[PDB]
């Protein structure tokens, strides 16, 4: 799982070597980023029941018809699973927050994303746009390098969609 | 692979759940014994070399029938094979003492090793011998260091220990 | 399970199982990325004796033959 | 005689046409290539891996 | 070959546009070094020789480029290797003049390299003589224009290597 | 023919079982021709 | 790899004679029958995706826990070997719909399939399950499709039945 | 074994795929040409036990000394292992027209034929004459498109054996 | 590779010499403007496929005929084709800028360039002309993001320009 | 590998000790009987073709169930396989004739070879039957040949047969 | 590869006879001085490590340019490079020397060599004169050695130094 840790362990490992300065150093930059990476994780945390049902309702403003009868947003369970979906994104974004580096949302998010939307008739727009909507919201929820972590994190997964 | 973040992670996900505020301040105190960390695996790297020579002086000194004819660190190719050893099993402790977590030193050394000796007519209770002998100067080298601030790093130093304690548990 | 998809032929159809031990061999330390020396390979019925020739060629040792697709 | 050198010049003057490591490597482009990298399948490797 | 201002010019003209407020600031400022590009032109002219027997003293000569087998073996090929150094000298002084480092492409740097190569000219040792005249250039001209001569003798460098 | 190469000796010492094959025509290797370099350098291509 | 014909030969074969005209005459009515075989496997080829589709859909409606954390068929990389692993055994009764036997399907597929999903820990039985549901779906296509000529197609969809059916026992 | 069948199978799953247009056309094929193979097998088949002893005795004929003494025409057991032979050959022959393709001969007769033959001292051209002679009599017991299939895999064991 | 910091020590080495007083605050000064630095790659990073898909539209609304057939973006691989070369060297000039030095970008990718690209038959000034655009974008984002502290980012966006206009400069 | 000297030289370095007088010596009368053991290792050579073609045609005069339809010496590429096993036993058989030790024979050849032949369903006694007619005839050859200097080569006719023997032993 | 009787042959066959009586007895002269010949060979492989230290110290001594950065033997990496082109050069000389015959030499070792040379800025004059020191040294081993028996060497000093000089002269 992709972290700066593990990162620099893995090429170490690959070469046959034990850590060196330039490994340590590496480390030393995830270590002292922890702060800023888990205060944007515990902010996007407690808010993250109204972060959700914020960009839900937001890709039925974006896209109006998907909450018409036979349609993707209509019925419990379509927008069930999808506050699930985003609740979903949120929850990688604060992990890889608190991971130090994209593994979480490489690992459960991205491997794989596209062959599962495509068999689902699942729009990456709505999902880009439910992130635009949550990256709009967490500018007042957060500032400096907590927000610039956080960005860093949705902005990752909006490319990973497009 | 894991660290201590990343096992936090997998046991969160587990539940379906955002880290909680337990996990979340386990995590906090890891970041905050960091310099004491990056420190102890740099004490094992500046001197990897010694370690693994002291240890084998002195594992030669204890069974000097493994350089007999007949003994499995003899002759000169079997001595650099063991010696190789050692600095694989010190390699993969230190970089679980970088990581927090023992994952990398089950995964890629311990998996397995105990049946690969038992194959080769290795005799897993001297290896066992030679990484006692390995965690004893390692740690003496995290605990007296060059020009390091003074503090406690005994917890670092068990973390370290369990390190050494598996990988002969796994052998013997 | 294999490799999969064979030659057409009927005899390349049948893949086989060999577990090896493979030896350190003489007149060299490999100081390499080195892996435990167990492994299994499988091998189709036309291929095999040059596969069992390089495997005991290099020192190894064929612990077990298994006729995984006859 | 032949082996006569400047003002004595001693011993940290430069070679004439100086050359520093990994410029024959960048002259030909073959930097990243030599020497390569070697990448493997460790066992039980992640996703990423 | 264009300068500074012919730069100017003929990027206009292209676009047939009349010079604008910016370009006039570029413009201001070549007027303003003129001064001291050509109190600096005239002492390396006078002082010439004397700067590159020091260049080809800490670059080149005393080693094996002199000695049988090297390049600049021979009176033959000492002497030409010391014109092309002159050459190199005087044209980054014309670069220099003009601001412009067009004139080391059109007339210095073309075909330059594989000329070299097929001659067997070594190329690092070249480069080399031409960081040494800049090291002693740079000392003579002064904290005015040191900065100023110097690029252009980096413009010859790496259009070699 | 695609398989002589993978059972070749120097395919089986070097790159073994697990790892990928990688560029070895631009150092030196054992039992080698000189024009093995050369050669190389006209297959290369360029980085891109 | 067998079809229907290189069977029989196989058959004859190990008797050391030409073909039976028994055996001669069961092969006149698979090429007999050889038009609608055609268009029983583009019925499944001409709807893969949503054959497909549709079953996982239904697995999913069925058997909620796959998709929680925890489950086989969660996070989106297993989903997508899962819907892999759907359209590979699709594929290969495809094979064995046009061949007219189910070797390519035992010998390319189905052989060591379970021992695999176990080692996984991945769920056999609702490995099973999606199998049954391609099944229902598959033969749903072969009987009902774009202007085909009118008759009796039971015969091949009993047959490739078996192959789902087949399928679902090796693997539960 | 190679029939139309598997050849058209083979090339989908080695790319991964289902079964297109193309390889359903290619199938056609192998079933509109059944008819005439199917005929050619049918009268190789009745026609068989003197399609044997025709060419096993124009080997005879061809090559008349094989039948002295101190040869191998001679005595009751090459003569035996020469009508088994051809009556192999004719039996995969016909196997070949009923499978759709060379799979019977390829994997059953011409794989390993050579080494078989060099390390019994049975030379080719006695099979190839043989094969010759069964090509003359087939002339008159087929026409059409049954007799070009059978010639192209007569032909096609004369080609493995030159 | 080389970085900036790698780039003075090469140089210092073919001296003979530890690095000048004048070199160590060259680089003093690039570890001054280096959290600068980080946020025009991330600026990069972060709208990496806009700005290819961006600098697209606008090449094609330029060079109609490119997609039509004939054209070199013409049909779907050939456009897949030149997609990723966009993104190819997007990727590369965000290397150089990480590093601040153009080498990576020079020899991983523009070195030879050119030629393939005539052998090709590929137009190369339009794929200049599509790299003029991604820099327009790009430095766009350098230039206007999220909540980054206010002060002045010339001197990068220049150096990142060089990026590009070596790129673009290498394959007209 | 090992040789016959190969194999004194191991045992006497097991003990930590220079050749015993005892091995010096029976190693100094392999190398007075050595132009006697070319010849016999030339014997096998000059007439391997023979040597497995007469074993051959005397394997399925005895067991002609081996070349019927169901019989593991039928079809063509069968008896191919069968012939070259034949080859491939007499050749690891002169080796370890040429080296005066079985163990290239052990090592290389015999070491799981009855485990591939059941997998196989290769009847190991017709196989095992084969190698002792090659030895028959080998030994013939070994004893009556072309213009060599008459002598007694019993004692490498009874090496050459326990090759021959170990092969059988462990294939049947 | 060719060595010297290799070399007859292939004329001989060009011409498409037997060995001229010519070519035969210069055949037999070389199979009368091979013992000498093995002792040439064996003179340079028994000092192999020396005549390559000591021409090394020689051409560093005369080149200290090499050793200065911007020289060709520095740093510890091109060193090494050298020293181990020292050892191939002298190990073809030697394999050229043991087959009365230049072939291996030009084949395997000089040809390209001059062109990589280039390639890589490596001074060919300098290369050439290593190779003149290495023949100095290595002749001096093949007339001045341990207790052979006296005779004459020149013939083989002569043949020796002229592959030496083949090098030089193919690399300057
Ligand atoms: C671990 C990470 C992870 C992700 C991200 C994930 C996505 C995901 N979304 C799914 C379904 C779904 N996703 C949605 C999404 C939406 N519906 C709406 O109202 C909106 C338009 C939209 C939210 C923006 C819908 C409606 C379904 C049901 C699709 C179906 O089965 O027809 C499914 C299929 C299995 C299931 O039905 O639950 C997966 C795997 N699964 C995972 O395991
Ligand atoms: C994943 C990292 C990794 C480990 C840990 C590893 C262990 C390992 N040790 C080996 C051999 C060996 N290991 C030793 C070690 C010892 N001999 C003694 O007497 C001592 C008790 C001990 C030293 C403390 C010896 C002597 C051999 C050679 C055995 C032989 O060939 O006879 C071999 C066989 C391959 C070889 O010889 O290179 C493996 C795979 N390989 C790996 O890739
Ligand atoms: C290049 C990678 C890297 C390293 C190695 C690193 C080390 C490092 N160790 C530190 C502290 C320290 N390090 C130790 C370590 C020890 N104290 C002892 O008495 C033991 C002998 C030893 C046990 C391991 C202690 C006690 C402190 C002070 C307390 C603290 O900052 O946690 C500090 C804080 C500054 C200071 O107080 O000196 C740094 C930056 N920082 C880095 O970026
Ligand atoms: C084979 C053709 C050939 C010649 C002749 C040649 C000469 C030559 N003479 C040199 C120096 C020199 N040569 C002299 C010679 C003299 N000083 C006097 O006053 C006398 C008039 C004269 C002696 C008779 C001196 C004093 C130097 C040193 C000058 C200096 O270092 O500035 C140098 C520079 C030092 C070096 O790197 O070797 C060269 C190349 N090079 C060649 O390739
Ligand atoms: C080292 C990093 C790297 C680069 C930069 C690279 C370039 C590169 N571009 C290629 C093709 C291509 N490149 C393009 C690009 C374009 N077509 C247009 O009309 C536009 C002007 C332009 C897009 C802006 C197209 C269309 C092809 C396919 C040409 C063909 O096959 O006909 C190919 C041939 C191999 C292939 O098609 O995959 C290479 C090697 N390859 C690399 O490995
Ligand atoms: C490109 C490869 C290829 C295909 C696909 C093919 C199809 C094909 N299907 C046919 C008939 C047919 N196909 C069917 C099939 C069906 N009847 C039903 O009611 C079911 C819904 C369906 C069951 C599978 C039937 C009943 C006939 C008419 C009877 C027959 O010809 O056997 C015919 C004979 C002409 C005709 O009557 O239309 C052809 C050529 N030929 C080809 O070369
Ligand atoms: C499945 C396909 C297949 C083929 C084609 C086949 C050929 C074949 N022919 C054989 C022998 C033979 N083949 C012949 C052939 C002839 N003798 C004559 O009178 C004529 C000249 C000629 C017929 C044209 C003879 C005489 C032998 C005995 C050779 C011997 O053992 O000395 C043998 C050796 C085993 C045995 O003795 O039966 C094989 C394998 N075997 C097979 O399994
Ligand atoms: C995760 C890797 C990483 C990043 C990205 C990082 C960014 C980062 N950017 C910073 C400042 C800044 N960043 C900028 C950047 C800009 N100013 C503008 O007006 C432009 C739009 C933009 C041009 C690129 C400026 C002006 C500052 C304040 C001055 C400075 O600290 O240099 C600071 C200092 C704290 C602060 O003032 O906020 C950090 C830590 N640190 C990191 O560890
Ligand atoms: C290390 C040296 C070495 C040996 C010894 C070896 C044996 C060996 N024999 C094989 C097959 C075979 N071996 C035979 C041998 C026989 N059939 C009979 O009926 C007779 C009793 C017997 C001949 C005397 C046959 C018929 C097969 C093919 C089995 C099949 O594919 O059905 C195979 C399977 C691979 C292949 O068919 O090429 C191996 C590995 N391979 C090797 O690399
Ligand atoms: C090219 C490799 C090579 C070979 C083959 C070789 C053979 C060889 N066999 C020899 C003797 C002999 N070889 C035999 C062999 C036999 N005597 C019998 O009656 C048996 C039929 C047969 C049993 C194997 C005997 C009895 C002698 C004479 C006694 C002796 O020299 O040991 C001799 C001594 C000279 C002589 O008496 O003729 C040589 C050189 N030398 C070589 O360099
Ligand atoms: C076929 C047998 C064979 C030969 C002969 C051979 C030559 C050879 N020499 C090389 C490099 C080299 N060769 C030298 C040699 C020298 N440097 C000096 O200044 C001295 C004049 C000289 C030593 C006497 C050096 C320094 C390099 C490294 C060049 C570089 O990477 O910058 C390289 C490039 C690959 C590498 O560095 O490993 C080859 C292929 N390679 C082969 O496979
Ligand atoms: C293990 C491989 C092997 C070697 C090395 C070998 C050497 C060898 N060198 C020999 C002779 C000799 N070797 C030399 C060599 C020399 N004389 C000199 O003065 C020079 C310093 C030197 C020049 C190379 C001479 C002069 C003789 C005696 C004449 C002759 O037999 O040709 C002889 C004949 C017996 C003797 O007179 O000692 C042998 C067997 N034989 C072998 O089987």
């Amino acid at each position: 799982m992709k972290t700066v840790i593990t990162e620099v362990i893995a090429s170490a490992d690959s070469q046959g070597r034990f850590l060196n300065n330039t490994e340590l150093q590496a480390a030393n930059g995830r270590f002292q980023r922890a702060t800023a990476s888990m205060e944007a994780a515990r902010a996007l945390t407690s808010n993250a029941d109204s972060l959700v049902k914020g960009a839900v309702q937001e890709v039925y403003n974006k896209f109006p018809y998907l909450t018409q009868p036979g349609q993707m947003g209509y019925g419990d369970t379509n927008q069930a699973k999808c506050a699930r979906d985003i609740s979903h994104y949120l929850r990688f974004i604060t992990y890889s927050l608190v991971a130090g580096g994209t593994g979480p949302l490489d690992d459960y998010i991205v491997a794989g994303l596209r062959e599962v939307n495509r068999t689902f008739n699942l729009s990456p727009s709505w999902y880009i746009e439910a992130l635009k909507h949550i990256k709009g919201k967490v500018g007042s929820q957060l500032s400096g390098q907590p927000l610039t972590e956080a960005n860093a994190y949705i902005d990752y997964c909006i490319n990973a969609l497009s | 692979m894991q660290d201590a973040f990343t096992k936090a992670i997998v046991a969160a996900d587990l539940r379906g759940s955002f880290l909680s505020e337990q996990e979340l301040n386990q995590l906090t105190n890891l970041v905050k014994e960091s310099n004491k960390r990056l420190d102890a695996v740099n004490a094992i790297t500046g001197n990897a070399a010694e370690i693994i020579s002291d240890a084998a002086h002195k594992l030669f000194a204890e069974q000097t029938d493994l350089i007999r004819p007949g003994g499995n660190a003899y002759p000169n190719r079997r001595m650099a094979a063991c010696l190789r050893d050692m600095e694989i099993i010190l390699r993969y402790v230190s970089y679980a003492l970088l990581a927090g977590d023992a994952s990398v030193l089950e995964d890629r050394c311990l998996n397995g090793l105990k049946e690969t000796y038992v194959a080769l007519g290795t005799p897993t209770r001297s290896v066992a011998r030679a990484v006692q002998l390995m965690k004893e100067t390692a740690i003496g080298y995290v605990n007296s260091p060059s020009g390091v601030t003074r503090g406690d790093c005994s917890a670092l130093v068990n973390e370290a220990a369990t390190y050494f304690d598996k990988a002969a548990a796994s052998i013997a | 399970m294999y490799n999969n998809v064979t030659a057409n032929t009927e005899w390349g159809r049948k893949v086989f199982k060999i577990t090896v031990a493979q030896f350190p061999d003489a007149d060299g330390l490999d100081t390499d990325n080195l892996s435990q020396s167990n492994y299994f390979v499988t091998v189709p019925l036309a291929r095999l004796l040059p596969e069992m020739q390089l495997i005991k060629n290099k020192g190894g040792k064929v612990l077990s033959v298994e006729p995984v697709v006859s | 005689l032949r082996t006569l050198g400047p003002p004595e010049g001693g011993m940290l003057r430069p070679a004439v046409g100086g050359t520093a490591e990994a410029a024959a490597q960048k002259q030909l482009g073959i930097t990243a290539v030599a020497p390569a990298s070697v990448v493997e399948l460790r066992p039980n490797a992640s996703e990423e891996d | 070959m264009q300068d500074a201002i012919t730069a100017v010019i003929n990027n206009y003209d292209v676009q047939g546009k009349y010079l604008d407020g910016a370009a006039l600031d570029k413009l201001k400022a070549y007027f303003t070094t003129g001064a001291v590009r050509v109190r600096a032109a005239a002492v390396i002219s006078s002082n010439a020789t004397t700067i590159i027997k020091e260049a080809a003293a800490k670059a080149l000569i005393y080693s094996d480029l002199t000695r049988p087998g090297g390049n600049m073996y021979t009176t033959r090929r000492y002497a030409a290797c010391i014109r092309d150094m002159d050459y190199f000298l005087r044209y980054a002084t014309y670069a220099m003049l003009a601001g412009d480092p067009s004139i080391l492409d059109e007339r210095v740097l073309n075909g330059l390299k594989e000329t070299y190569n097929s001659l067997g000219v070594p190329i690092a040792a070249t480069v080399g003589g031409i960081q040494a005249m800049k090291e002693v250039v740079g000392g003579l001209v002064g904290p005015d224009a040191a900065k100023e001569a110097s690029i252009y003798f980096d413009y010859l460098s790496s259009g070699l290597s | 023919e695609i398989d002589s190469y993978i059972d070749s000796d120097e395919y089986i010492e070097t790159f073994g079982e697990n790892i990928v094959p990688y560029f070895r025509g631009f150092k030196y290797q054992t039992n080698q021709s000189a024009g093995g370099f050369p050669r190389m350098v006209k297959l290369w291509g360029g980085d891109a």
